[PDB]
RNA sequence: UAAGCGCGCCGCCUGGGGAGUACGGCCGCAAGGCUGAAACUCAAAGGAAUUGACGGGGGCCCGCACAAGCGGUGGAGCAUGUGGUUUAAUUCGAAGCAACGCGAAGAACCUUACCAGGCCUUGACAUGCUAGGGAACCCGGGUGAAAGCCUGGGGUGCCCCGCGAGGGGAGCCCUAGCACAGGUGCUGCAUGGCCGUCGUCAGCUCGUGCCGUGAGGUGUUGGGUUAAGUCCCGCAACGAGCGCAACCCCCGCCGUUAGUUGCCAGCGGUUCGGCCGGGCACUCUAACGGGACUGCCCGCGAAAGCGGGAGGAAGGAGGGGACGACGUCUGGUCAGCAUGGCCCUUACGGCCUGGGCGACACACGUGCUACAAUGCCCACUACAAAGCGAUGCCACCCGGCAACGGGGAGCUAAUCGCAAAAAGGUGGGCCCAGUUCGGAUUGGGGUCUGCAACCCGACCCCUGAAGCCGGAAUCGCUAGUAAUCGCGGAUCAGCCAUGCCGCG
């Protein structure tokens, strides 16, 4: 908002590997606060991709989320009267999250019926550089590029 | 729409009940209505005598009420026959015994109520109303208030337009909650309808 | 006072920065309880509200005025400069002996010099 | 159809359902409060004399 | 380089409009120029500066304002308020935000202000005067839908003449007469009171001084800083007041007091549930206190403050309340109340029975339940808080598939009860389907409240609608927040509560 950058949430790190960045994502999976369900979804999942491959889901989670993060998106802002989707750089931060948010929204697209497949394949898709999300996130600088045109407005 | 009533504010703090009784749910309805027609009788019956306040604790139930009044002489008359009917008359209506005590109000100039009724009854007979305002913020700081203030509402002099002529001096800081602001409101009834009128008398602090 | 044995960490605050501010510029000006009778200015035209305000009062304005400044609204001019410390502390210091003989018990120069530049 | 509407509030009638509260100052039917036998306007105004006994301004 | 001080000479003005127009005259190739009125009309037109307000002006700055997000509304069913239509009536008010789950914290009769019809008039209510009777009170008899009208009885305590005849008598009640009551009939621009709202926004003022012919200005323009006219610095100002903040409550850490109905750590006993001894330690309860202040450290800065650090349960206003400046809105309310004025008087008052406020071709607001698999059903198993209750909460039996009904403890309630918390967890069932999604609608058979559920109540038990995530648009929220899950309360016989206020 206005008056200062805004501290950014430090969420508590995840109770089996340890790691803030699967909390994160659990918090994507997480509906209506109903957290047991999401972490419960997650841990499944984690076991499938060790029932569909001998590596750890840690590491292949750690990779679905590298190649579903954004390098560059269009954001759009505006002259005064037409309006320019402009090309720019995708934050850190911006990328991890855009990252997890599509991972679970694309997760969930799929079709088989079990939440805990349908994260565990994404997952797999997506570290074998394709899934939805990657196409997601491909859309996204397929929509710069398609527009690097007006990438001297870059704000 | 806005600015809660000084003395409701107040209540725990600064600024004690006018009726100190305990009542479980089956009592406490009784109890209040009584209290009610009491003070309501009290209310108009001791006009002239200047009331400012109606205290009334209940014990072995039992009721003791307490009349503060400028003009004690009023209420009881040559050697108390009035105070006598009036002894009686809360007897009659309430079907119990009632103590009735008077209490001189020390400083009527520092009684809200009072100040507030002098300048209604000043109204009610013609009187010029922002003279009679000023005069009364001036009569309160003389005896010694640190602040006081005065509202007379609106159809002022008869006017069609309806008005409110305020007027104060001191401090008068009602967000204040330790503050000790006396609060007090009466009608003049006009032929050309009512006016209220507020005063507030700030006395100090803690 | 042992009334600061109590009172609010606020008051403490806000009064002792109270104080210190009447401190900074009522030091000199509380010795006088009473519109003086005449006044002394350096710089006048540096000074002018100060002079404005005796002139308006009938209150006589001596001052040490150097060519900067309107002699005429002033009743005892020193005519000289008024930017030299030198030249200050000398016509500072002169007037005061002036005044200490004439008010009985002549003395000695006092601390002026502290560092002259 | 208001004194009488007060008055005919105390009387009380054929059928027990017939009767309602009815508040003790104003003669509001509604929102009358059953503990104090006053409407919600009439038990601020007093609440606030300080001649509700107990009644304070709640605040948590 | 006068709009200063003066002398010379020229030109021009004499309210605004009518109008640089008309007429005339002069000039011009023409366009038109120059010269230039009046009628009539208005009570001004106007200059400059002032305070505001406004800008599709500028700078600086804020708020869930946008943006970033997460979840909704707009689509479907239904609930509810509203427009409208309709009706005998569908009483009345609220109208952008700030009217529309708003007054209403409880419309079958009551409420109830409306409609119909049946009834009453000094009246349902008040103060008082005159008078034959009656003089408290209480009971049935007709006629009625009920009011009511008509009726016939039981039967005078009390002051007191008194040992009584008899006779005064005050409460009190009916009959008629007089004053008067009654009016939710009108006006919220006649009002009070209370409320909304801009806006918890950071403002609005004053006293004296000083500036200005004056309105007014300064103070309160500037620089920094803050949530803040908060603070600092500066300055013809120095102060002050209403606001901000603080003083008040809740929540968070700890202490002292207190130890039952609350707690159970170590004992001892035990029909297991702290059940008995013990004990108040811990948890609680609830009353009084302590505790945070940029106080300490580092850095920046002239300062105020800021960034960071340590300690601490807690910092940089710790998180929430209460709290709403001068004023704005001819805001809202005469239907809460009060009130000036206007109006009704066998009726615009009053009583009743019945209907209506629940109508439905439509439109809108706020909601609820959903469309499902992060789901749905069934079994089992947990973990709350805040409230409520002795003509009420109801344990526990029994009967009933069940609503509920019979019994029937306990509880003036830290005792007993409402009480099952739900989501969660564990089992199992469903297997992507208009479905074991969803529960509208409709048929029946029951229960309960109440004089009475036809219009019109809720609940229980045996059809299965639309709806596959919703167009343009549009809302809420910055953290224990949103989202989701249940719980309690006021009103209340019952309930149309999916609302409201709260609790976790
Ligand atoms: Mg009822
Ligand atoms: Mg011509
Ligand atoms: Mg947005
Ligand atoms: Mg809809
Ligand atoms: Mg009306
Ligand atoms: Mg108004
Ligand atoms: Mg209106
Ligand atoms: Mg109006
Ligand atoms: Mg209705
Ligand atoms: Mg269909
Ligand atoms: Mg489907």
């Amino acid at each position: 908002a206005r008056r200062r950058r805004a501290e950014v949430r430090q969420l508590q790190p995840d109770l089996v590997y340890g790691d803030v960045l699967v909390t994160a994502f659990i918090n994507k999976i997480m509906r209506d606060g109903k957290k047991n369900l999401a972490a419960r979804i997650f841990y499944d999942a984690c076991k499938i991709i060790q029932e569909k491959t001998g590596q750890e889901p840690l590491k292949v989670f750690k990779q679905a989320v590298e190649n579903v993060k954004p390098r560059m998106e269009v954001r759009s802002r505006r002259v005064g009267g037409a309006n320019y989707q402009v090309p720019m750089e995708v934050s850190p931060r911006r990328q991890q999250s855009l990252a997890l948010r599509w991972l679970v929204q694309a997760a969930n697209q799929r079709p088989e019926r079990r939440a805990a497949v349908r994260i565990a394949h994404e997952l797999m898709d997506a570290a074998e550089g394709k899934g939805g999300a990657v196409k997601k996130k491909e859309d996204v600088e397929r929509m710069a590029e398609a527009n690097r045109a007006y990438a001297h407005y870059r704000w | 729409g806005n600015k809660i009533h000084p003395i409701g504010f107040r209540l725990g703090i600064t600024r004690d009940w006018e009726s100190r009784w305990y009542a479980g749910k089956k009592q406490y309805r009784h109890l209040l209505l009584e209290d009610q027609r009491i003070r309501g009788l009290l209310e108009k019956e001791l006009y002239s005598a200047g009331l400012a306040r109606v205290d009334i604790e209940r014990a072995a139930d039992n009721v003791a009420v307490t009349v503060h009044v400028a003009k004690p002489g009023v209420v009881i008359g040559r050697g108390g026959e009035r105070i006598r009917v009036l002894r009686e008359e809360l007897a009659k209506l309430t079907g119990k015994n009632v103590a009735l005590n008077v209490q001189e109000v020390q400083n009527p100039n520092l009684s809200a109520p009072l100040v507030a009724q002098r300048v209604a009854e000043q109204i009610e007979r013609r009187f010029a109303v922002r003279r009679a305002i000023k005069q009364a913020v001036q009569r309160v700081m003389e005896s010694g208030a640190k602040g006081a203030k005065v509202i007379v509402s609106g159809r002022i002099g008869g006017a069609e337009q309806a008005r409110t002529e305020w007027a104060a001096q001191g401090r008068v800081p009602l967000h204040t909650l330790r503050a000790n602001i006396d609060y007090g409101f009466a009608l003049a009834r006009t032929t050309y309808g009512v006016l209220g009128v507020k005063a507030y008398i700030f006395l100090g602090e803690v | 006072s042992p009334e600061i044995e109590e009172r609010p960490k606020k008051e403490q605050v806000r009064l002792k920065h109270e104080l210190e501010r009447l401190q900074k510029y009522l030091s000199g000006f509380r010795l006088l309880k009473r519109l003086p009778d005449a006044i002394f200015v350096v710089d006048p035209t540096k000074e002018a509200i100060a002079v404005r305000e005796a002139r308006k009062l009938f209150i006589p304005v001596i001052a040490l005025a150097d060519t900067d400044s309107d002699p005429d609204l002033v009743d005892y001019i020193i005519p000289g400069n008024d930017d030299a410390i030198r030249s200050i502390q000398l016509i500072l210091s002169r007037a005061v002996d002036l005044i200490i003989q004439a008010r009985g018990g002549v003395v000695e120069p006092s601390p002026s010099y502290a560092l002259v530049q | 159809a208001r004194k009488a509407l007060i008055e005919k509030a105390k009387r009380t009638p054929k059928f027990k359902v017939r009767a309602y509260t009815r508040c003790v100052r104003c003669g509001r039917a509604r929102s009358v409060y059953r503990f104090f036998g006053l409407c919600r306007i009439c038990l601020r105004e007093l609440a606030h004399k300080g001649q509700l006994p107990g009644v304070r301004k709640a605040s948590w």
